[PDB]
């Protein structure tokens, strides 16, 4: 059904401010909730957030919750997370998904994924 | 946040062996389950959705049962292909959290 | 230009905010006599300031 890409990886200096696009292609984000997820390579899952698709709204990891900002942009059928002040704890690879939850199917596509290195 | 608790963290089994991974939520999470499976380099992969249902495309071998605080991914009869890390994660009570993972090696 | 001292050396300074497609090294000049640059090449690392 849903295909997601991130954009590509590469380096944010500490301090800096890391930010990713994920474009949807063969479906529009006219439903569900728009996610993204890291992972420490070698280590587990944590969500970020997610953006509702139908009305905007943001949940965030209360953890990051001062950090992060989600949005959606309609014109490229895409959504974008910004992740602010970065520190080596935040290398990690980034995944774009579906999840949360959704009103019929939800993180049934995952985003293979996209390695943020944060380096000076 | 809702904590979800994977058991165990490493399972080592060979081909042909019947595997079970539980999950304990902090609180009750009626049915609203999923369970994924992760190898390296790779993004993860729905197997089961709303605790028991297996997704399209996944073979039979897997199962998921529980409700309420605790469940279990059941694999039949191990494949080689089956050799990865699974999670679990529920989509209940601000916000959706995921288990630590389940490494399965083989032995 | 985050500062600039009208003298006889180097005494004019400017930051550029670069995003580039790939890091490494490459020029910097000036077509016009307007000002003379005291470095010919700058490292550059992604998206960054130099």
């Amino acid at each position: 059904q849903v295909q997601l890409q991130e954009s590509g990886p590469g380096l944010v200096k500490p301090s800096e401010t890391l930010s990713l696009t994920c474009t949807v292609s063969g479906g529009s984000i006219s439903g569900y909730y728009w996610n993204w997820i890291r992972q420490s390579p070698g280590k587990g899952l944590e969500w970020i957030g997610n953006m509702y698709d139908s009305t905007g709204d943001t949940n965030y990891n209360p953890s990051l919750k001062s950090r992060v900002t989600l949005s959606i942009d309609t014109s490229k059928n895409q959504f974008s997370m910004k992740l602010n002040s970065v520190t080596a704890a935040d290398t990690a690879v980034y995944f774009c998904a579906s999840g949360s939850g959704d009103w019929f199917g939800y993180f049934y596509r995952w985003g293979q994924g996209v390695l943020v290195t944060v380096s000076s | 946040d809702i904590q979800m608790t994977q058991s165990p963290s490493s399972l080592s089994a060979s081909v042909g062996d019947t595997v079970t991974i539980t999950c304990r939520a902090s609180q009750s999470i009626s049915s609203w389950l999923a369970w994924y499976q992760q190898k390296p380099g790779k993004a993860p992969n729905l197997l089961i959705y709303k605790a028991s249902s297996l997704q399209t495309g996944v073979p039979s071998r897997f199962s998921g049962s529980g409700s309420e605080t605790h469940f279990t991914l059941t694999i039949s009869s191990l494949q080689s292909e089956d050799f990865a890390t699974y999670y679990c994660q529920q989509y209940i009570s601000r916000p959706w959290t995921f288990g630590q993972g389940t490494k399965v090696e083989i032995k | 230009l985050n500062e600039c001292v009208y003298s006889s050396d180097f005494g004019g300074i400017a930051t550029v905010k670069y995003s580039a497609s790939k890091s490494g090294k490459c020029a910097v000049h000036v077509p016009s006599g307007t000002a003379t640059l005291k470095e010919a090449a700058v490292e550059l690392t992604e998206q960054g300031s130099a």
